[PDB]
């Protein structure tokens, strides 16, 4: 349920980042072919240059909407594997970690968080000691498709163009000027 | 079909409905004669239908009937109101009255009220008997205005940035100083759509003189509530008339047990348009402005109060600041003290770009103890204390560095404690 | 507290702050103590030009009438509610009855008379016309002792450095006339007890060779009297 929805999500923000990706591209060969060409336009290049950066700020916004679609895919697959794996063997868990874990309710807060991360150091050795010997790692069969298509890490396009960070002042003229500009185009 | 459908809508409305059932060149007049013209020729087939605005008297006993839209301009669009309406239904002036118009026969060209269906957002029979705004009971803002819209951008920032500064109270008196290009106008936005968006009940009045038009364009499409705004192009008696009845309206609006806040920018072009347009009265001041030409803005600025039985008239207004004209300071010495807060600005904070640029230490408010709690009032007295040593510009740079990454002010006042 | 403790019985008085001192609580203070300590007295507060809250809540918060003026209306208001008080004031002295009248403030009341005064081209620095100067000197003095029978008194209230320039030469001038006049800031302090003018004038000619007595009579004595606070120091100037 939550996994579709998810899923859908990511993909049109991925869509929807391409768009303004290729929107900017077509924006910066035009802007280049007309400082290329004689045409001395000081208007249009000044426009231009403004089209570009709009275009790279909604590129750089779409890129960070999309970044967080695809952790929340991720962690919301991470805590259904997690919830469904308790499910089944939970039991098996408890019967290795009785050692602190039995009278979790009639401990004190700060017994319960001591024994909380004694038990979350313990189970990062054993799972540095499991991929240390080292298997090849697959996806769950019940959700195995929408995770190939989403992919272990986002596109590196989408990293680096959120590598700069504007102020959130910036953003907000930025979201004028793009509201401007898109008026300005439907007219 | 009342007035403020067809009002409201642009020309493309008017020009196609124009051109559907037979109005002949009829792109090349003004709005409000247009609107005119067309109403007039739909209404030659005799259908009443209802009406809206806001009424006032002038020196007959002839009153006019004028719409928000039209920013309160006296035009072909205005409406008859008999003094006989005036006496069978009390009227005074400010009423806003709902019902239905009479189209224009021979002798008159405006058109006329046939009956009356809603004075003032109620029915006009039980309005009848009503108190006066001037026997009312003067009291202190105990209503906390929470204006913290918590949206989640340095807009919002500059918001808590006031609210650790200010104590806005419902229905206080309030002023504001900064120089120019300070960020007083995006400052009183701050206000507007902050009331939109936390106080939702109250009415939102945005009041604006002698602006430029692309200011007032911009704050027409940007606050929620309904805004008045003349420009500069208009004479001095545009600015008064609409100031006057703005204001008498928003007092009409109060009588009713309502919540009314104006935000004014400025009141210094208030009273150097009211200096302009009254009478000399032979004693002059220093900078060409004389006694009696100050009081109408500063009863105007006094009409602010807060009503003990029901009802809040809140006036945010500001108030120019060492733009080297001699008046300017003239105005500003005469409002001085009559507020129950100020609100400091300096350019010099501005000029190192750091938003926005509140003096903390020469901000304050009168009577915080009745607003407040005294939990509340003790936790912002002990910021007071912790940010009064360093400078302003420093106090501002600590301010919203810290401010930033908490994301109430709650969180910032207990993430401070255990500092 | 008590205005005998205080002000006394038929003699005036000032009491002078600058904005953002303490005024308003300070004469409720003054009012109470004077309802409690001395009911007898006839209790008068009136306030000129000021907000209509606190005319509301000075009013409601006494038992004495209290006729003010708010700061909507223009002066000639505050004029002519200062000759109908004056005047209730002298009816009431004929009465042979005493009056207390706390008025905020005067420095209001002297600058809109003149503001309102008619032009007589007798204007001085900061065009201060000298009729605005001697009616209120005679609204002043018309606070004289009652010497055949009871006693009328009066405090008075004025605003000190205002960032304006009006309102100093008024204060100077009510120095100059001034009975008693309690001080709360810091510099005016010094500057009254220990006038500035006359150290200038005394430092022209350096140390003065005052001959004989003349030079003892300049005496200053500081006892520390006891006092119900206690032991709350009295300084003098004595003069031969
Ligand atoms: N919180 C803020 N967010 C964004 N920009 C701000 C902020 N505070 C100030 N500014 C900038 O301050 C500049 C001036 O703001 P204005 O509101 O236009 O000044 P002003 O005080 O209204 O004086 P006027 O209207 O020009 S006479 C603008 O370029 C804004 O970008
Ligand atoms: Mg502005």
């Amino acid at each position: 349920t939550a996994l579709q929805q998810a899923f859908d999500t990511c993909q049109n923000n991925k869509a929807a980042w391409l768009q303004r990706k290729n929107e900017l591209a077509a924006a910066e060969q035009e802007y280049l072919r007309l400082l290329s060409g004689e045409g001395r336009n000081v208007s249009r290049l000044d426009e231009l240059r403004n089209i570009i950066e709009v275009r790279k700020w909604q590129v750089n916004q779409a890129a960070g909407r999309y970044i967080r679609s695809h952790e929340a895919v991720q962690h919301i697959s991470i805590r259904d594997r997690l919830n469904d794996f308790m499910q089944q063997h939970g039991t098996a868990l408890a019967a290795a970690l009785a050692p602190e874990l039995m009278g979790y309710s009639e401990l004190t807060a700060i017994a319960r968080n001591c024994a909380i991360q004694r038990a979350t150091d313990a189970l990062r050795e054993a799972l540095l000691s499991w991929l240390a010997k080292g298997e090849k790692i697959n996806y769950s069969a019940q959700d195995s498709d929408i995770l190939t298509t989403i992919g272990f890490r986002p596109d590196v396009a989408s990293v680096d163009d959120s590598r700069e960070k504007f102020t959130p002042a910036q953003n907000m003229i930025f979201s004028r000027k793009s509201a401007q500009l898109a008026s300005r185009q439907s007219v | 079909m009342n007035l403020t459908e067809l009002k409201n809508t642009p020309v493309s409305e008017l020009i196609t409905l124009g051109e559907n059932m037979g109005l002949e060149n009829l792109a090349r007049m003004r709005k409000q004669d247009i609107i005119f013209a067309i109403l007039k020729q739909h209404a030659k087939s005799g259908e009443d239908i209802f009406g809206d605005g806001v009424l006032e008297i002038l020196q007959d006993g002839f009153g006019f009937l004028r719409s928000a839209d039209s920013s309160y301009l006296a035009g072909p669009d205005d409406i008859y109101v008999s003094p006989s309406q005036i006496r069978r239904f009390n009227l005074r002036t400010g009423d806003t009255i709902s019902g239905k118009i009479r189209p224009p026969k021979e002798g008159e060209r405006y058109f006329a009220l046939l009956k009356v269906n809603e004075v003032n957002f109620d029915k006009p029979e039980n309005a009848r008997n009503k108190i006066l705004f001037e026997n009312l009971t003067p009291l202190h803002a105990n209503s906390r205005l929470r204006m913290e819209r918590g949206n989640g951008s340095t807009e919002d920032l500059t918001a808590r940035v006031l609210d650790l500064a200010s104590l806005i109270g419902r229905g206080q008196r309030g002023l504001i100083v900064a120089p120019p290009k300070a960020g007083k106008t995006m400052l009183l936005q701050n206000i507007a759509q902050s009331i939109a968006y936390n106080h939702p009940d109250c009415v939102l009045m945005v009041l604006l003189i002698d602006e430029r038009p692309e200011e007032v364009t911009e704050m027409q499409r940007l606050v929620k509530g309904e805004v008045v705004a003349s420009t500069f192009d208009e004479p001095a008696s545009r600015h008064v008339q609409v100031a006057e009845m703005v204001i008498e309206k928003a007092k009409r609006l109060v009588e009713h047990k309502k919540d009314v806040i104006i935000l004014l920018d400025s009141i210094t072009r208030l009273a150097r348009a009211y200096n302009t347009v009254v009478p000399a009265s032979g004693k002059v001041l220093t900078g060409g402005v004389d006694a009696n030409a100050l009081h109408r803005p500063k009863r105007f600025f006094g009409a602010a109060r807060n009503v003990e039985e029901g009802g809040s008239l809140t006036i945010i207004a500001t108030a120019l600041i060492d733009t080297g004209s001699k008046m300017d300071e003239v105005i500003y010495e005469e409002f001085k003290g009559t507020g129950n807060m100020e609100l400091h600005l300096s350019r010099k904070i501005a000029e190192k770009r750091v938003f926005p640029a509140i003096d903390y230490n020469r901000s304050g408010t009168r009577k915080e103890e009745l607003l407040t709690t005294q939990e509340e009032l003790q936790k912002m007295w002990i910021l007071r204390k912790i940010i009064h040593p360093m400078g302003e510009i420093d106090a501002m740079e600590f301010l919203i560095n810290k401010l930033a990454m908490t994301k109430t002010n709650d969180d910032f006042f207990e993430m401070m404690k255990r500092s």
